[PDB]
């Protein structure tokens, strides 16, 4: 189960 | 211990469209699913019998999961051309890997999540799963960025938490094969080089999980130095091989042993041809 | 920029035995960037229908790739792997050596 997306770099 | 992985490559292409995004997953040594955006049909797709049977609505998720992230994967790259002022002409490479590890408790040991920029370290979540390391200025740009929003608090709740608890359930699933170890094949092999020198080569074939330690002995004691490794690889089928040879002066072969050290040999190998 | 050539190693997935069947590998690994173009050779000529595994990468960033085909080796015929990268400024082959 892959993570969530975040922010940018 | 075991481990659940994940492994990401986006790649820029000027003037051939969008950046390509592909993702890996790894239980240990198993891959169980792969993302590629230039896929036919870009989705999530198994590699592992044991997500197979995982529904419809759980591959749909993992999919959705994918082309988020390569969405924020092509700003990223967009972004890092132009912290270090690079020509937009030029092909760039952005990759991640983030997993988490069991201890041999089977609680949670440890996470991680790192970020490399064409090659080369760029930006980490520290040890704690709390702080940033930033390779140089332009990461500093990133690491102000993600901790004004708590990047750190989100992805450690990822690693700390879901992560565990989806290794656990793969674990559990494909335990036939995820919890078993499978024993090297071994032989060695010898080759005539000169009236005064040969060659003794330690094979170990078919063996699972990849790590293992060939190491060959003079009269009992460990020779490290005259001995050649290959990097270890895959035989295609989930197990993998490796070969170690040592230069011994002809004629005393019979003073060296190979020693193999695997999870799945109950008690360390000593070979001798 | 890192510019780094890839490792090429030719092997069969199982020990080899004239005409029984069996994979021909070749790994590729330690390359950067990942742009690679990998081919297998049946005495000098190219394999088609040859798969690939998903791109994935080491500790260290460098990517690394399995090529495969189904085969059955005999005593005379010669196998080989063709690797072109920006590393390289011609071509390489290694040739399967049954070891």
């Amino acid at each position: 189960g892959a993570d969530g997306v975040g922010k940018s770099a | 211990s075991h481990s659940m992985r994940y492994f990401y490559t986006a790649v820029s292409r000027p003037g051939r469209g969008e950046p390509r995004f592909i993702a890996v997953g790894y239980v240990d040594d198993t891959q169980f699913v792969q993302f590629d955006s230039d896929a036919a049909s870009p989705r999530g797709e198994p590699r592992a019998p044991w997500v197979e049977q995982e529904g419809p609505e759980y591959w749909d998720r993992e999919t959705q999961k994918y082309k988020r992230q390569a969405q924020t994967d092509r700003v990223s790259l967009r972004n890092l051309r132009g912290y270090y002022n690079q020509s937009e002409a030029g092909s760039h490479t952005l990759q991640r890997m983030y997993g988490c590890d069991l201890g041999p408790d089977g609680r949670l040991l440890r996470g991680y999540n790192q970020f490399a920029y064409d090659g080369k370290d760029y930006i980490a979540l520290n040890e704690d799963l709390r702080s940033w390391t930033a390779a140089d200025k332009a990461a500093q740009i990133t690491q102000r960025k993600w901790e004004a929003a708590r990047e750190a608090e989100q992805r450690r709740a990822y690693l700390e938490g879901t992560c565990v608890e989806w290794l656990r359930r793969y674990l559990e699933n494909g335990k036939k094969t995820l919890q078993r170890a499978e024993h090297p094949k071994t032989h060695v092999t010898h080759h005539p080089v000169s009236d005064h020198e040969a060659t003794l080569r330690c094979w170990a074939l078919g063996f699972y999980p990849a790590e293992i330690t060939l190491t060959w002995q003079r009269d009992g004691e460990d020779q490290t130095q005259d001995t050649e490794l290959v990097e270890t690889r895959p035989a295609g089928d989930g197990t993998f091989q490796k070969w170690a040879a040592v230069v011994v002066p002809s004629g005393e072969e019979q003073r060296y042993t190979c020693h193999v050290q695997h999870e799945g040999l109950p008690e360390p190998l000593t070979l001798r041809w | 920029m890192i510019q780094r050539t890839p490792k090429i190693q030719v092997y069969s997935r199982h020990p080899a035995e004239n005409g029984k069947s069996n994979f021909l590998n070749c790994y590729v690994s330690g390359f950067h960037p990942s742009d690679i173009e990998v081919d297998l050779l049946k005495n000098g000529e190219r394999i088609e229908k040859v798969e690939h595994s998903d791109l994935s990468f080491s500790k260290d960033w460098s990517f690394y790739l399995l090529y495969y085909t189904e085969f059955t080796p005999t005593e005379k015929d010669e196998y080989a792997c063709r690797v072109n990268h920006v590393t390289l400024s011609q071509p390489k082959i290694v040739k399967w050596d049954r070891d």
